[PDB]
């Protein structure tokens, strides 16, 4: 049956870092001494992971409630758990967690894992009560309290063998995905010591099972082992040393990754092609180490943030133009324009070109329209391609430092993406003190009057170098 | 899929054979198991070897079956000898891969062996 | 990262103060956060430093009175000071180095003695 | 097993033959390899254009 526990009271979260964890073998291929580039669902490097304690002893004298909130499941979950007494037992997967929608129960009880995909009537607080005997302390009695009723299953797995029930903490990491009706569970196990949060390190995850589910999952829940008595909750020590066991949750995200396979075919290192400029250059060169110089990584273009339509001020259902509403007109901003059916993108400006009374367009190069006349308010306005360029990454060698500078070629940088609040690194703070050069806008490097035999050639007589504590500077080269 | 295991020859009562678990690569384990099952009856636990060296055996197979391991090719062998018509069944080898404390063993790969005089 | 720092002003000798160098970007990818100070008529000098792993360092005249902290609930680095004296009157700044160095505009700390 | 499992006749090695492993077709000489596949892998490609190694369904050689 089901037994009610005290209300969760919506405890405020506490967060922690995920230092480069959660890289699993994406495919079923063997590679050796190859640096292979992949794109899939991964946990981003250096991400927020929210961590819950098993039993929150809120009062110093003792509180003995469970922390098992229902959390969203958005295209996969990285779930790590550190414990020393086997306190978490399993997970509940579903969409509504009632009798209306099918649900997966993966909890193990004392005997086996009992993977059960059925229609469960789940209660509010699921758990498995384990009681040490207060006298003999030899038999640990276990009683599940998960589902009131289970009906008409589409799957079942059981395990025949039985499994047995002060700082020897152990770390179990899992990744759950749902692709093409297949529930993929990847797993990994590792001993640890004297690390309360997620330790610094890397660990590839080996696929464990691909379960043919074919249902939807959107929410999931964690089931815990209740050491104490709900009928008679004790004052203290009823739980396991104040809910020491803990579990961390993070959400995957579509990302590319440069993945390093060693000689044995075991993944050992990884690199985010969307974390900071150095990593983008690493992915572009298809190597983990880069030498000093200037590398062109990608291209930058301003996107049109709105659309405008100007249709003639006559009904007539070109004069047979279809039914569409002519919106207002904007200027000095890269927009998508549609003038009398003529579509394009650009920035519009007031034009001084004296149009003759019968002319409509204007073209200087014979394949691009330069100016235009608005059909409703007949004013001449010219069109310019708003912006575009290439992004180069000034860097000294990867031995020296991981500081870089970014140069947008041949563009003003009163319009480079700034003050931002996906790799949204841009600047979002003018603490770099960008400054224009004839070659474009250079962001992240200092200006210095001193002149030296310039090492990294930038352009227009400007070269950059790494100087001593130490950072990047840009200066006009001297000839000696 | 993961591992694989099949093959084995028919024998007559009193014969001998050495069943071998097909080398599937390096895999983490602590107990290699051998089950036996025939139609009309349940699977039964026959022979267990622990990574430490514990040798669990059913009462019906005492003194006739020998279980051993070879870590060079990572295969566990069961020598079956002094055979009787009660051994007509399929034999299944289950692995130990820990899951959530332990689960999903790998007995799904089996071999059919019948012990009869004809 | 708009790493603004608030909490400066006038204090009495032997008092305490709190500064709240707070960053919009998550402090998990900062990889280094420090505090420097500039006294009137004297060049800039480091106060304290904390890296991503957890290593903590202070200058010679820093230990025992102010330590550096950071709570992973609102992204911020903390430097609380105890037993302030006159020569600690200076302009303080916090620096963070994600892939380019970021500085804040500092805050004035004056001690009455 | 599922659907209709077929047969393969025999297997020949050290001999330039036309091979179809589980639908992967080609020509080549098959040889015993000392590479150690991980338990969940099927084929390998050290060159990034051609699968230089393959796992035999019958025997995991
Ligand atoms: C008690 O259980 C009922 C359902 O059995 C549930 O609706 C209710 O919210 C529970 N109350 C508490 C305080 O947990
Ligand atoms: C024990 O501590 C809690 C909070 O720490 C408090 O609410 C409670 O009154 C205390 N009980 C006693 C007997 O001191
Ligand atoms: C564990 O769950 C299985 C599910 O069928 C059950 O057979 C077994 O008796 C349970 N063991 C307990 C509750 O100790
Ligand atoms: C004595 O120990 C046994 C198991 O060894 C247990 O079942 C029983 O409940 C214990 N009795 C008492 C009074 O603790
Ligand atoms: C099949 O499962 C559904 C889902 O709840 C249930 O309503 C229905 O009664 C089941 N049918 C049988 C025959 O068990
Ligand atoms: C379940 O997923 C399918 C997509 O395969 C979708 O069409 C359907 O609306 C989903 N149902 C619910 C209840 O989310
Ligand atoms: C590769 O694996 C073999 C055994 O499988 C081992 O001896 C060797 O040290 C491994 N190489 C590396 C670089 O780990
Ligand atoms: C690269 O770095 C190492 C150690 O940081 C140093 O010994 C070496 O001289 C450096 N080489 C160059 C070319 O900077
Ligand atoms: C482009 O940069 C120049 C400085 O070189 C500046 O005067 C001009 O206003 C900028 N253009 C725009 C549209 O702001
Ligand atoms: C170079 O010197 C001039 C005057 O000597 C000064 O105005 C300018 O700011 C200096 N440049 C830099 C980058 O400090
Ligand atoms: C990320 O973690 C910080 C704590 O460093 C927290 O303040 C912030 O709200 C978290 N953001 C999200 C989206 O979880």
């Amino acid at each position: 049956q089901c037994v009610n526990l005290t209300t969760r009271t919506q405890l405020p979260p506490a967060y922690t870092n995920s230092f480069t964890r959660g890289v699993y073998y994406p495919d079923k291929v063997f590679r050796s001494s190859v640096l292979h580039s992949t794109q899939d669902l991964f946990l981003p490097f250096f991400s927020n992971v929210t961590w819950f304690h098993a039993i929150h002893v809120s009062g110093t004298n003792g509180t003995k409630r469970f922390d098992n909130p229902v959390l969203p499941f958005n295209d996969g979950v990285y779930f790590a758990s550190t414990e020393k007494s086997n306190i978490i037992r399993g997970w509940i997967f579903g969409t509504t967690l009632d009798s209306k929608t099918q649900s997966l129960l993966i909890v193990n009880n004392a005997t086996n894992v009992v993977i059960k995909v059925c229609e469960f009537q789940f209660c509010n607080d699921p758990f498995l009560g384990v009681y040490y005997h207060k006298n003999n302390k030899s038999w640990m009695e276990s009683e599940f309290r998960v589902y009131s009723s289970a009906n008409n299953c589409t799957f079942e797995y059981v395990s025949q063998p039985f499994l047995m029930d002060g700082n020897f903490k152990n770390l179990r990491e899992f990744v759950f995905k749902n692709i093409d009706g297949y529930f993929k569970i990847y797993s990994k196990h590792t001993p640890i010591n004297l690390v309360r949060d997620l330790p610094q390190g890397f660990s590839a995850l080996e696929p464990l099972v691909d379960l043919p589910i074919g249902i939807n999952i959107t929410r999931f829940q964690t089931l815990l082992a209740l050491h104490r008595s709900y009928l008679t909750p004790g004052d203290s020590s009823s739980g396991w040393t104040a809910g020491a066991a803990a579990y961390y949750v993070g959400y995957l995200q579509p990302r590319t990754f440069l993945l390093k396979y060693n000689e044995n075919g075991t993944i050992t290192d990884a690199v985010d092609c969307a974390l900071d400029p150095l990593s983008e250059t690493k992915c572009t060169l298809k190597s983990f180490t880069v030498e000093k110089g200037i590398y062109q990584t990608s291209n930058f273009r301003v996107q049109p943030t709105e659309s405008i339509v100007r249709f003639p001020n006559i009904t007539n259902l070109a004069t047979v133009c279809g039914p569409k509403k002519s919106t207002n007109l904007v200027k000095n901003k890269c927009v998508n324009f549609n003038f009398n059916g003529l579509t394009g993108t650009g920035v519009l400006t007031e034009s001084n070109k004296k149009f003759l009374p019968f002319q409509q367009f204007g073209r200087d190069i014979a394949d691009t329209t330069d100016a235009v006349r608005d059909p409703q308010t007949l004013e001449i306005l010219d069109i310019t391609p708003c912006s575009f360029g290439g992004v180069s990454v000034i860097t000294p060698g990867t031995n020296t430092s991981n500081q870089v500078a970014v140069l947008y070629q041949g563009v003003n940088c009163t319009e480079v993406p700034v003050a931002i609040h996906t790799p949204t690194w841009r600047v979002y703070s003018t603490g770099s003190n960008v400054f224009q050069t004839r070659a474009g806008c250079l962001i992240g490097a200092e200006h210095v009057n001193n002149s030296y035999e310039c090492d990294i050639p930038i352009g227009a007589g400007i070269c950059a170098s790494y100087q001593t504590s130490q950072s990047i500077i840009a200066y006009t080269m001297s000839l000696g | 899929v993961q591992l694989q295991e099949s093959g084995g020859g028919l024998v007559q009562p009193g014969g001998s054979l050495r069943l071998s678990c097909v080398a599937s690569g390096s895999v983490t384990f602590n107990s290699m198991g051998w089950y036996r099952q025939a139609p009309g009856k349940q699977r039964e636990l026959v022979a267990q070897i622990t990574a430490g060296g514990d040798t669990h055996y059913a009462d019906s197979v005492k003194g006739r079956f020998t279980i051993s391991e070879h870590r060079g090719k990572n295969a566990v062998y069961l020598e079956m000898h002094s055979l009787k018509p009660e051994d007509t069944a399929v034999y299944y080898c289950h692995l130990q891969v820990p899951f959530l404390g332990g689960g999903y063993d790998y007995w799904g790969q089996g071999t059919q062996v019948t012990v009869s005089s004809g | 990262v708009q790493l603004q720092e608030s909490g400066g002003g006038l204090v009495q000798a032997g008092g305490s103060l709190r500064l709240s160098c707070a960053a919009s970007e998550s402090i998990f990818r900062m990889e280094l956060m420090e505090w420097y100070h500039q006294a009137p008529g004297k060049q800039r000098e480091l106060v304290a430093t904390i890296n991503r792993c957890g290593s903590t360092n202070y200058s010679d005249s820093v230990k025992g009175r102010f330590i550096i902290s950071s709570d992973n609930a609102k992204n911020s680095v903390y430097l609380q000071m105890n037993s302030l004296k006159d020569e600690d009157t200076a302009v303080y700044s916090c620096h963070a180095r994600t892939w380019t160095s970021y500085w804040g505009r500092g805050t004035q700390v004056t001690v009455s003695s």
